[PDB]
RNA sequence: UCUACCCAUGGCCAGGGUGAAGCGCGGGUAAGACCGCGUGGAGGCCCGAACCCACUUAGGUUGAAGACUGAGGGGAUGAG
RNA sequence: CAGUCCGCCCAGGGUGAGUCGGGACCUAAGGCGAGGCCGACAGGCGUAGUCGAUGGACAACGGGUUGAUAUUCCCGUACCCGUGUAUGUGCGUCCAUGAUGAAUCAGCGGUACUAACCAUCCAAAACCACCGUGACCGCACCUUUCGGGGUGUGGCGUUGGUGGGGCUGCAUGGGACCUUCGUUGGUAGUAGUCAAGCGAUGGGGUGACGCAGGAAGGUAGCCGUACCGGUCAGUGGUAAUACCGGGGUAAGCCUGUAGGGAGUCAGAUAGGUAAAUCCGUCUGGCAUAUAUCCUGAGAGGUGAUGCAUAGCCGAGUGAGGCGAAUUCGGUGAUCCUAUGCUGCCGAGAAAAGCCUCUAGCGAGGACAUACACGGCCCGUACCCCAAACCAACACAGGUGGUCAGGUAGAGAAUACUAAGGCGUACGAGUGAACUAUGGUUAAGGAACUCGGCAAAAUGCCCCCGUAACUUCGGGAGAAGGGGGACCCACAUGGCGUGUAAGCCUUUACGGCCCAAGCGUGAGUGGGUGGCACAAACCAGUGAGAAGCGACUGUUUACUAAAAACACAGGUCCGUGCGAAGUCGCAAGACGAUGUAUACGGACUGACGCCUGCCCGGUGCUGGAAGGUUAAGAGGACCCG
RNA sequence: AAUUCCUUGUCGGGUAAGUUCCGACCUGCACGAAUGGCGUAACGACUUCUCAACUGUCUCAACCAUAGACUCGGCGAAAU
């Protein structure tokens, strides 16, 4: 009865792994936070 | 210098393990240890260089003194023989008569209390290490010199030992444990006599929980992956490749060494393959 | 952040058995070889819960559940 | 479902830290990375550094309080860093006093050079003898019936390689002359240095580490008891002999018990990048120390005239007041001594911190007592095997760690219970068929079926008794047989513990002994009851013969767990060292802080007896005479 | 024979009756030595046969109790 799903929610991993001190760090993930900006979005970033 | 085990249970049905008869004592000397941590066999980028490796017993590493330069003249006591993890003969501990300490690889022969001397001006036994100019012509040698100062590279097994033939103009020859006969400066320091520890290739691992615990995951063979995996894979039933024996990444089963390479003009005969 | 493998640092394994090396005594041997008796507590050892698995069967099959439940079942000091 | 209720809706309230978990302290695997190297650009690695707990170091325990917080607030008693003032003792410089210096004046043989001298190793040019034929010539062959190749008969290029003398020259190691300290004989042990105190980012020690196994000494816990406060529960018997409730209290501060560990003093010296009185090494004196020093569970004293409790009064919202006895034993941890001790091979993190050394700063500074003060930033409510988290739901799934009462029991299993928590969110009726899950069955007992699938059955403790075969360990709980209840006696027995106790005394937290008291199995003999003594729950079916795989293990999450994969053991091939192999265009990295008794690849798969023939085909390895054949060089001739 | 189309090969065990099983013969369609040949104590939720005990698996079904099914009140779907 191995019922282990695929989310186990860690936010010190979530904001590691998709966060804005990474995100702007590499050219694509700069180029993302400027799309997401111009976009609209109101969360530019984890 | 083995002990059998009984047959009390089918891991140790005919097992045997080195009987650690020269030992003197079960701890290292607290200044000269370094920490040790294994990769599994993976290189800076991440990936898997080198497979069947990881997963095994911690070890720490006890600084060996391979560049024996410096004490010349000043001679040293044995003060104890240990077992070192990584490296397939023991170690000795010597006392200099300055107060330094510092390890060395036994030889065989040695024993506690014995004292060793060094460099030009040394006598002809096991353990003194002075220059390959100056030793005579005919004597077992081990851990020597490649380049003149760089240490010490070749024979340093467990029971493996060079000969030298005998010199010729800024050369000796020597005769390697696998058979060639190669050609070495005679600035070149070395060791007298052959490295203890001759009879531990004579050992059953049991079970396969020794190869785990030495740390070497399991491996598979080709003809039992499937054709995308392997150059042999594949074939219903049992099959033998029909592929004329290939390396996993498709390389045939040749001759490996670059073709002419600086140093090939110092090997005067390849070891011999045939029989 | 599920799963495969590896690296650093921590945690867990009720209860009950069998009796290896060595050591002491004896017998025995020119001497070894070995045999009875004490001490000793090894092993991918044995029976068995926590824990990890998933061999059989019935139920479910617009389910309680997008792979589960009841009975039995394998490992449980180790490649855990 | 309904709902006056709600984890729903609305308003207001609520989270109190020098000691708890983090930062201001430290590093591991990994991340970023000043310069830097590599790469057409984009970018890849990485040094010095700087981050990163799942680890290291670091000061607080009982009781009370509100509707919501408590190691945070209040009460009682403590501990850790800093600051100011006052006091007593007080060691120092200024000076003044002790120890101590250091070089000239003629003065070593060694560091060890020039030239040379000795020993050893090595090979230049010519000169001596031999295989071997790249050639090649004739000659003998199995020949092609000799007309061809290639092998021995002997001469040529010694083309390659051997041996002894010879040798012009290198080089290493010693002695030899180049200043380093000479034996100090005056000049110069006062005059330069050291004697308060703090002392490093520098040296050294410690920090500092594995798995397994008991025996011993304790405590927490639990069960009885002296003693204290109370009950009559409408029954046949029971007033005290019966029954129920109490039978408590921490950190710290004293003392140093069981256990565990350890030698001390003198000389001199480049080894610790400079110096060391510190650490190592060598040479000596001292007993191998009940001694002496370090660590240390517990008992005991104090903290405690306090705090808290069984009960009695009040009042019944539940405020408020009083408050007894508190000794002795038995059993006993998976917790402490213990980062211990003993074994074994697979050989078991770093840094800060603390101690000590000098280098250095120095005219002020060290110790103790009293009084007055500062101790920063983040979390603190509430759920937390769950209707509050991952599952679309108030979902029979999933979720790491700490406590661990009583009876039976080997047990943290199983049955019933104590503290504590719940009856969990649609009901009420009713002997239909049929389906699911439990329960029983006459006579027969696999006759059912693809197949004993499902069910039934054996099931524990103590004594007996145990086969073929074997790698001598096993097979084995083999198979098979007997007993199990409750009372009485042997029994004031036997065993454990040990109080008043006698003994000795190392006057100590000594140890031997042992009435009483408390606790406990096993055996024997005689009785008693039932259909049944393992009485409920828990709790191996066994034996014979084939095939495959040696064995424990791994595998298709979700129709395949196997004869498939792995394995310990073999043989072959490659690899002479920033090796072979791999990731990358390159720098670089793993292989390995390894060195042929080592590393990578391929096939077979414990152990025993063995692996027979073929190199023609395809590969891999080693070569030469010839033919073949690309670029580049070559430029006769011809043409415009 | 995990390998045999002919094939239920031939003989013997075992059952009252044996296309499966065991021991032998060998005419090997189309075994064979590290894509290893033949054996082997111990081990196996591996595949195949036989025995003892046991039973509702069966001759052959019967009865009891719970959860649905059926009736009354409330809320109230679905594929087609």
């Amino acid at each position: 009865a191995k019922g282990k799903r695929t989310f186990q929610p860690n936010n010190r991993r979530r904001a590691r792994v998709h966060g804005f001190r990474l995100r702007m760090r590499t050219r694509a993930g700069r180029a993302i936070v400027a799309n997401r900006r111009s976009k609209g979005r109101r969360a530019l970033t984890a | 210098g083995i002990r059998k085990y009984k047959p009390t249970t089918p891991g140790r049905r005919g097992a045997s393990v080195s009987d650690f008869a020269e030992i003197t004592r079960s701890t290292p000397e607290k200044s000269l240890v370094r920490p040790l941590h294994g990769k599994g066999g993976r290189n800076a980028h991440g990936r898997i260089t080198t497979r069947h490796k990881g997963g095994g017993h911690k070890r720490a590493y006890r600084v060996i003194d391979f560049r024996r330069h410096d004490k010349d003249g000043v001679n040293a006591k044995v003060a104890h023989i240990e077992y070192d993890p990584n490296r397939t003969a023991n170690i000795a501990l010597l006392h200099y008569l300055d107060g330094e300490k510092r390890y060395i690889i036994a030889p065989q022969g040695l024993k506690q209390g014995d004292v060793i001397e060094s460099g030009a001006n040394a006598d002809i036994k096991p353990g003194n290490n002075l220059p390959l100019r100056n030793i005579p012509a005919g004597t077992v040698i081990h851990a020597v010199e490649l380049r003149p100062g760089g240490g010490a590279k070749l024979a340093r097994s467990a029971g493996v030992s060079i000969q030298l033939l005998g010199k010729e103009g800024t050369y000796a020859a020597l005769r390697m444990p696998s058979g060639e006969i190669r050609r070495v400066d005679v600035r070149c320091r070395a060791t007298v006599g052959e490295v203890g520890n001759a009879e531990q290739s004579n050992i059953n691992w049991g079970k396969a929980g020794r190869m785990r615990w030495k740390g070497k995951r399991p491996t598979v063979r080709g003809v039992v992956m499937n054709p995308v995996d392997h150059p042999h894979g594949g074939g219903e039933g049992k099959t033998s490749g029909g592929r004329h024996p290939v390396s996993p990444w498709g390389k045939p089963e040749g001759r490996t060494r670059k073709p002419n390479k600086p140093s090939d003009k110092l090997i005067v005969r390849r070891r011999r393959t045939g029989k």
